[PDB]
């Protein structure tokens, strides 16, 4: 018998017992909210300046001139030269998206200046080739190359000396001393595919190779190589590799190859094959240019792209051994305010089967225990408390009641 | 619909209402008795909807009229109770109140808590609607508040109890009804409500809430309020009434921390100790004492502060070098540059550079009339005796924040206040003002009198002169000093006013009238004589000094108008206007945080003159308070194109971070130095900002608020106002010849520490759970006033907005609010 | 086994 | 009859005016400029009528 | 670096008992608000040209927005129209040849395509709504218990912004990226809504399903945009709630649609710790199932602190009750311990339903004061969807 609240009932519930300030106070809160709403609207529109230059560097009189005499020129590409009589060439130009047109030069250009294939500027009206244009420097690809050298040096990469040595004989050694790889005539592996458990040093052994490069290091995002419009993924792959051959001593580093390196499968009923044809435009491309690749999950890579004709070398970044974990530790603790004595060797045996990063968080948590309690020196007792939270706290159950079997 | 119980009750009530149709003898006494039972039974129940009131939807017209005719005696009154109770559910207030007014009395408790409160509201509603035109209605309403208020006191409804009395405009009775278990709830409430309440009720509340603290012998609490009202007489009584010396001792330590001095009669025992405590001679020993435990006795050097290593000797930057070796090492008792090779150091400062460097000598050693005065024995008499003003500021600065029985400031300074050289006098009057700020001593005030009238004195001598007098009589409206200031201000000529330093003359007028908006009506009347612009400018600035910390939205609305206006003689009036909002609104946190939004609007929608004042305005709002939102706001304007805004923003950052050692502010400060390395004016003050952010290695705060941010420090608010307004024109004042004005802050310079001592004054290291303070107002029981607890072993430091509580029940502090030095009385209740 | 499949849209 | 024709004649004139584009306003930009996204084409920094 | 565009929170009014102290404090906020409106409105009214007007005439109306691609000469650049074409437009004088960068979104003249202005702040509407403007209203005092979990989430998102000295004075790098995981209804999102009401840094939010667009590149490109705005706005926290939607365990999917979601995880997995290390952009993920996230997305280095939120303990459940029965009106007989003590796995969202229900069971009997039976009944009425599932009396 859940009696519905009669209108007579409602009137009393809301007035009987009401604190005499209730109607007023609830009024004040309601007034504020509406007042805040109005406050924003009167000022919410904040001017977004549009990048105008200082008043001094203006030529407004001449500016009206450029807009009036000069005209917009569609940028096109000469795909062929008919050379009708060798005196009336009748060039064929591609307007990109507009159409393919058989055009003729405006008198200003020279017949010999427009060589087949070079980007040519046309006029909106008749499409006469008014001006040659510099070859295409991709706005995205050009930003890809690492212009600021990463600060991580090779002394920061610990416990992977044999894996770094194996990489230095494919990415550095055959690029600084191309004489040991010639005497025996061994073809330098022109690419390594770093694989390992997530957080073992794949991209640190990547930034490290960048700090000592002497080359042009291109950091392939993975995201940019998958574009909405069909084909623009492959068009980027070519425009990256093309940007490498032009440079001397270029290194390309495709981090997270899984993004655009998934095992092929017919899914043509969808845009996935768009990405796949971007890889097949990369498989063709791969097979002085060295190529690196990182993949925490190598098993999802196309068998074709892992063959020893494209990725000649496959470096496995395993979990560090004990003599390396005590070294990965000292690398991250060289700047910590630790007490001189810490038995890092001891902290290496408490982090069994622990990666090169979870060792880092043990060093980062160790201080956080030293900051929680106001000690400016991160003593050893903190680390064991650190290794309990970073490694053990998420390692397994393996607990006392079920661990009194091991002694 | 209803049920057998509900439908029958509808009929039973229906029969009773209907039976009153005629005048039968057994219809009025019988029926009204029944309604009395049923209505009483349901209403005096759980919050259950009062079924009698829901069923009873009748009209009282028949019974109201016959009420008069039907037995105007008891039978008449009975009907009133039934109709009155039925009125509270409906909307007949005027009739609803007047029925209990005329109808049967009985007692309020018999009806129900819900009814009682409703009569409470109507009684307050009627009393407010009843003006002084007639008290005949007041006696009945007043009688009602006699009974109802005790009803709330018992029923955990003190909030409504205090609320009920405040509505009536009269809150005396709480004195007689507060129980030993209630004064905390009531006393806390009034202190929290007093700030918001407007004049003059706010003042009346403070004394009343102060009174309640009296009835239960909670003496230290009465102290905090007594100063809040800023009335010395009530302070003197509590001083006199405190038959316990220990409470006498403590209430002097709170009297001292406020900078308040009352001449102690020799009849009061331990007069020297009370005088020495009040004179603040014992402060130096603790401060050095505090340092030894904290291990911060070693002085710092400018180079380490700036950290020249990380970044990728002009006279000016030397001043910034000289200043940083002031504030940073100030009050530590030792500096590594200004105490050993100072003659060498200063000699690379041209005139005003010498003035600044010499003054820092005194600020490097504050609160030591001997050590500093002896650290005041190698420069002042310089071959460029122009620097005499420099040590004179140091001479005056050392005495600032303290009072010595031997009156050193007047002695040394007097012989040179008449010194003909203009620079020699600048240090004299200014330094003297710092030393006796708020003293209001008639002698020094009198001696400063001829300085105003000394025509030979240059204007810069005059502007400091009026400022010096103001800083001495801050917050007292001294008739003699005001007259001297008021008489002096009128005589000023129009041409001589147009200079910047005339901007200081009105400042002195207000500093005399800080905290009293009732008496400033006249002072604004007298100023009307002088011609504009400075008539209007002084009027606004005098207006601001009147309402320092009042929380008066009215004046703020008045002040906001001036800033809102879009006009050069109008911009000085605006600039003081924006700084006006900052000072007025900076009492309550609710308003003060809101002024930030208004400050922000004045910058995006502001104009040249306003945009310069806003960076200063934020400085007063959060002095020594690194609120990230405000510190960020100063930064985004810390690179601004106008030189004035860039400087003011940089100075504001220094104030906001004053003594906080905020790493972010420092890192923010360092990056700015690199950005502005080219411009000496910016680099000087950005370097200065790093100087203010390390005031006393952070062991000091310029915050003008003590006592849980409740007890205002009048002398303090004088200082910050001088530099801040003086910063209203930085280039002529700050960037000009007046680098010394920055020493104006020394008045409010106070320590922030948590040193706990045993009952014998030995440092008693007691676990003190100290964290962000959380209000206990409106929280039932023993609410925790500290959050984000971080147990510190006293002594400890409390960044602004922090409170420390004695985590060990071993001791019962005499004063409830653990700020500054507190006498911990060993708890007799604690048993090991 | 039997696998239901989603799909994107190359513009 | 006049009032009816006026309705018909007016609707003939209004009905020759070209229909307007519909585009999502990404954001206001000043006070007399509002970025819009016309459906088929791309961004446009248009003005705003006086009404 | 535009600086932290922190949320806009009006000060807080406490007391909550609806006492006059409350009305006054709301009035004070209103008074300044009325005053603040006065200045805005009285600034346009009190407030009552030949250089810019010439510029606006050269630009005309409207002005297209395409992507710059090459600065051929000082006064010539190739700009791609909003359709993907190209154009060899002219760079006029008023434009700043400094802000003009390849990839920048340039304002183009409509008739004769010619660079006329550089449109910074072109962040998608799909990521500019991700920014929290009006700060949520649940302060750390509304979250009961969770003192060990709160501190863990206050040493990565609040402290590293207030007292940076501690961390840089010790050699740590403040932990950056915390995975809030636990059973449903424990307080994962409330602790997140509480860091927004205290933080002073731009608090972007997502729902782990917003950043999966249908277009092939729309997905990974929104994530690359969100971490571009968070970095742009200086101190920032990106709260990807229900992260399980995007970052589940990678697998060889025979469905292209599912290979684009993973191509979005492998972007959030590189926009966090990959080449070209991050700046100051903390990330707060939440998830009820930490057992399905990819071992890489929660590998220490991206999600440094895995705050685990267990079902409330007996002491916390008693504090959780009061935080939700603070504004209620309990009768003197309401001794909450009768309900708390039970071994029922009463989550923290269950506690607020045993509060909403016990207050609605009060209206049933026509009472705004909830007695002790109003909780006993409500506990049962609110405790379904979990019935009783356990082993039989096998174990003794
Ligand atoms: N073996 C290691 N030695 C030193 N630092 C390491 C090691 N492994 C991880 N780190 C730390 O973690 C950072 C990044 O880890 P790492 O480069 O292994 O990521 P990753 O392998 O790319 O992960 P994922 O494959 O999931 O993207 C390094 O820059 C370093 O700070
Ligand atoms: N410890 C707690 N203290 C106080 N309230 C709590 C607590 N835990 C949960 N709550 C309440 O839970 C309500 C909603 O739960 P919440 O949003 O925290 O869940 P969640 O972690 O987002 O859950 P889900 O896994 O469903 O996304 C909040 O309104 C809050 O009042
Ligand atoms: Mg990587
Ligand atoms: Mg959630």
């Amino acid at each position: 018998p859940i009696r519905a609240l009669d209108e007579g009932d409602i009137a009393l519930l809301k007035t009987y017992g009401q604190s005499t300030y209730s109607r007023q106070i609830k009024q004040v809160e309601d007034d504020i909210q509406q007042l805040l709403k109005k406050i924003n609207e009167l000022t919410g529109i904040k001017e977004s300046d549009t990048g105008l230059a200082p008043p001094a560097l203006w030529d407004l009189a001449a500016d009206k001139q450029t807009l009036q005499s000069e005209q917009p020129l569609q940028v096109a590409r000469c795909t062929k030269i008919i050379n009708a009589d060798s005196e009336d060439p009748k060039y064929i130009i591609n307007v990109k998206q507009f159409a393919k047109f058989v055009v003729d030069l405006s008198d200003q250009v020279a017949p010999t200046d427009i060589e087949e294939g070079m980007r040519v500027g046309v006029d909106r009206n008749k499409y006469q080739i008014h001006i040659p244009l510099p070859p295409k420097i991709d706005p995205t690809v050009t930003m890809m190359q690492v212009e600021e050298k990463p600060d991580v040096t090779y002394s920061d990469v610990g416990g992977c000396k044999e894996q770094i040595e194996k990489l230095r004989e494919v990415v550095e050694t055959p690029l600084l001393h191309p004489e040991r790889f010639v005497n025996l005539g061994i073809e330098p592996p022109k690419g390594v595919l770093l694989f390992g458990p997530p957080g073992t040093g794949k991209t640190l052994c990547a930034r490290a190779v960048a700090n000592r490069t002497d080359a042009c290091f291109i950091r392939v995002i993975g995201s940019e190589l998958v574009q909405k419009y069909v084909g623009e993924g492959a068009r980027m792959v070519r425009e990256l590799f093309e940007m490498a051959r032009t440079k001397k001593a270029c290194l390309i580093f495709f981090d997270e190859i899984d993004a655009i390196g998934g095992a092929r499968f017919d899914d043509g009923a969808g845009g996935d094959n768009e990405v796949q044809r971007t890889m097949l435009e990369l498989i063709n491309q791969l097979d002085n240019i060295k190529v690196l690749m990182a993949t925490n999950r190598p098993d999802t890579l196309d068998p074709a792209l892992m063959r020893p004709g494209r990725l000649d070398r496959k470096i496995e970044f395993s979990l560090p051994d004990l003599e390396g974990r005590t070294h990965i530790f000292k690398i991250h603790a060289r700047s910590m305010s630790v007490e001189r004595d810490i038995r890092f060797e001891l902290l290496a045996r408490l982090c069994p089967n622990s990666t090169g990063a979870e060792i880092r968080s043990v060093c980062t948590e160790a201080g956080m225990f030293a900051i929680r309690a106001r000690r400016k020196i991160a003593t050893e007792k903190d680390f064991l408390e650190a290794v309990n939270k970073v490694i053990k706290s998420y390692a397994k159950f393996s607990a006392t009641p079920r661990y009194m079997t091991y002694n | 619909e209803l049920s057998e119980e509900d439908k029958q009750l509808q009929d039973e009530l229906e029969m009773l209402v209907e039976r009153l149709g005629e005048k039968d003898t057994s219809l009025y006494r019988p029926a009204l008795e029944e309604l009395r039972r049923q209505i009483r039974s349901s209403t005096t129940s759980m919050t259950s909807v009062p079924k009698p009131l829901k069923f009873l939807r009748p009209h009282y017209g028949k019974l109201k009229e016959i009420y008069e005719n039907m037995a105007p005696g008891e039978n008449k009154r009975f009907a009133a109770d039934i109709i009155s109770v039925l009125a509270m559910t409906m909307s007949g207030e005027r009739e609803c109140l007047k029925y209990r007014l005329v109808g049967s009395q009985e007692e309020l408790a018999s009806w129900g808590h819900e009814y009682v409160r409703h009569l409470a509201g109507e009684v307050a509603k009627e009393w407010q609607e009843l003006d002084d035109a007639e008290k005949v209605q007041r006696e009945p309403l007043l009688t009602l508040v006699k009974e109802i208020v005790p009803y709330n006191m018992a029923h955990n409804a003190e909030h409504e109890a205090c609320d009920l009395l405040m509505e009536i405009e009269q809150v005396d009775m709480l004195e007689k009804d507060i129980d030993e278990n209630a004064y905390a709830k009531v006393c806390l409430y009034l202190t929290s409500c007093v700030n918001y309440v407007p004049e003059p009720e706010n003042s009346a509340l403070l004394r009343c809430a102060l009174g309640v603290f009296r009835k239960f012998s909670r003496f230290p609490e009465a102290l905090r309020l007594a100063l809040m009202l800023n009335d010395m007489e009530l302070v003197e009584d509590i001083f006199t009434s405190c038959k316990d010396v220990v409470v006498q001792k403590q209430m002097a330590f709170m009297l001292g921390r406020h900078g308040v001095f009352l001449e102690l009669s020799e009849d009061v025992e331990e007069y020297e100790d009370l005088t020495e405590i009040m004179s603040n001679v014992q402060l130096n020993s603790n401060f050095l004492a505090l340092a030894r435990e904290l291990d911060i006795m070693e002085p710092k050097v400018p180079d380490d502060i700036y950290k020249t290593h990380l970044e990728n000797d002009s006279a000016r930057m030397n001043l910034a070098s000289s200043f940083v070796n002031g504030f940073v090492n100030a009050a530590f008792g030792q500096d590594k540059l200004l105490t050993d090779d100072g003659n060498k150091w200063l000699y690379k400062n041209k005139d005003h550079g010498m003035l600044s460097a010499a003054a820092s000598l005194g600020m490097i050693l504050l609160w030591d009339v001997d050590g500093g005065l002896t650290q005041i024995d190698k420069y002042l008499y310089s071959s460029e005796d122009y620097i005499k003003s420099g040590a004179l500021l140091a001479c005056g600065i050392v005495n600032s924040g303290v009072r010595n029985e031997c009156d050193p400031a007047l002695a040394l300074l007097s012989d040179y206040v008449l010194h003909n050289s203009n620079t020699m006098r600048l240090g004299s009057i200014f330094g003297l003002g710092l030393a006796y700020a708020g003293s209001n001593r008639e002698d020094v005030l009198t001696l400063l009198l001829p300085v105003m009238g000394d025509s030979k004195s240059s204007m810069e001598v005059a502007g400091v002169t009026a400022l010096a007098c103001g800083m001495i009589a801050v917050g007292s409206c001294n008739g003699d000093v005001t007259s001297t200031i008021l008489q002096t201000i009128m005589e000023k000529s129009e041409t001589e006013l147009k200079d910047t330093y005339a901007r200081w003359l009105p400042l002195g007028l207000g500093l005399n009238h800080l905290g009293k908006g009732e008496a400033i009506e006249a002072i604004l009347a007298a100023l009307e004589v002088v011609s504009e612009p400075f008539r209007s400018f002084a009027n606004t600035l005098v207006d601001v000094c009147a309402y320092a910390g009042s929380g008066n939205v009215l004046k703020v609305q008045q002040l906001l108008h001036i800033c809102s206006e879009h006009f050069a003689d109008m911009g000085a009036h605006q600039g003081v206007a924006v700084l006006g909002i900052a000072l007025i609104a900076m009492g309550e946190e609710i308003g003060a945080e809101m002024a930030l939004r208004t400050f922000g609007h004045l910058l995006r929608y502001g104009e040249p003159t306003l945009r310069r004042a806003v960076p200063l305005a934020l400085a007063l709002i959060s002095v020594s308070n690194p609120r990230l939102n405000i510190l960020d706001t100063l930064s985004k304007f810390s690179h601004d194109a106008d030189p004035e805004v860039s400087y003011n923003s940089i100075f504001a950052m220094g104030m906001v971070g004053s003594g906080t050692n905020n790493a972010r502010l420092a890192a923010m400060l360092r990056q700015l130095a690199q950005y502005h390395a080219k411009d000496p004016n910016n680099l000087f003050m950005v370097r200065l900002a790093q100087g203010l952010t390390h005031l006393g290695k952070g062991t000091l705060t310029l915050c003008p608020y003590h006592s849980d941010r409740q007890l205002m420090s009048q002398v303090a608010v004088a200082g910050l106002l001088t530099v801040l307004v003086s910063f209203l024109d930085v280039r002529n004042i700050i960037l000009g010849k007046s680098h010394y004005v920055l020493y104006g802050l020394v008045a409010a310079m106070q320590p922030r520490m948590l040193v706990t001592f045993d009952e014998e004054l030995r440092p008693l290291p007691v676990s003190v759970r100290v964290g962000q303070a959380v209000d206990v107002v409106g929280q039932a029981g023993k609410p925790k006033t500290i959050t984000g607890f971080q147990t510190h072993t006293t002594p400890v430091l409390l960044a602004h907005g922090e409170r420390a509580e004695l985590a060990t029940e071993e001791f019962l502090p005499v004063t409830p609010i653990l700020e500054g030095f507190v006498i911990l009385r060993k708890n007799p209740n604690y048993d090991l | 086994a039997x696998x239901x499949x989603x799909x994107x849209x190359x513009x | 009859l006049n009032a009816k024709v006026r309705l018909l004649r007016e609707e003939l004139q209004l009905l020759q005016e070209q229909g307007s584009y519909v585009g999502e306003v990404v954001r206001a930009m000043d006070k007399k400029k509002v970025l819009v996204k016309v459906h088929p084409e791309g961004k446009f920094v248009v003005d705003v009528d006086k009404n | 670096t535009k600086g932290p565009d922190a949320a806009s929170k009006l000060p807080l009014v406490t007391p909550h008992t609806q006492c006059r102290l409350k009305l006054l404090k709301l009035e004070r906020i209103k008074d300044y608000l009325l005053m603040e409106e006065e200045f805005i409105r009285n600034q346009e009214q009190m407030k009552p040209e030949e250089e810019r007007s010439k510029v606006d005439d050269l630009r005309g109306t409207p002005m297209s927005v395409g992507t710059l691609e090459e600065i051929i000469d000082d006064n010539h650049a190739i700009v791609s129209t909003s359709v993907g074409s190209e154009h060899y437009v002219s760079i006029l004088s008023f434009v700043d040849k400094d802000l003009l960068e390849p990839g920048c979104s340039v304002l183009l003249n409509h008739k004769v395509h010619a660079v006329i202005g550089v449109l910074m702040d072109d962040t998608d509407p799909l990521v500019t709504v991700m920014k929290v403007e009006k700060a949520p209203q649940e302060t750390y005092a509304d979250i009961g218990g969770l003192d060990n979990q709160i501190q863990e989430i206050k040493e990565s998102v609040e402290l590293p912004l207030t007292h940076p000295e501690y961390y840089e004075e010790m050699g740590i790098k403040p932990p950056k990226g915390v995975i809030l995981y636990g059973p449903p209804g424990t307080g994962k999102t409330l602790l997140a809504k509480a860091v927004a009401n205290q933080t002073s840094a731009t608090f972007l939010r997502v729902v782990g399903s917003e950043l999966i667009q249908k277009y092939l590149g729309d997905g990974p490109k929104l994530v690359r945009e969100l971490f571009r705005v968070a970095e742009e706005h200086a101190p920032s926290i990106v709260f990807i709630d229900e992260i399980d939607a995007i970052g589940t365990k990678r697998y060889d999917s025979n469905s292209g649609g599912e290979r684009e979601i993973q191509r979005t995880m492998l972007e959030l997995l590189n926009q966090l710790d990959g080449f070209d290390s991050r700046g100051d952009v903390k990330v707060i993920m939440a998830t009820n199932r930490i057992e399905t996230l990819d071992p890489a997305l929660i590998r220490p280095g991206r999600i440094d602190r895995k705050i685990e939120f267990p079902l409330p303990d007996e002491k916390t459940k008693k504090r959780i009750f009061q935080i939700h029965t603070s504004r209620m009106t309990l009768a003197d007989d309401v001794t909450l311990d009768d309900l708390i003590m039970a071994k029922d796995d009463l989550s923290g969202a269950d506690i607020k339903a045993i509060c909403t229900e016990a207050g609605l069971m009060a209206l049933r009997e026509r009472r705004m004061k909830v007695t002790n039976e109003d909780f006993k009944k409500s506990k049962e009425n609110v405790l379904y969807k979990k019935q009783e599932g356990t082993p039989e009396g096998l174990y003794l």
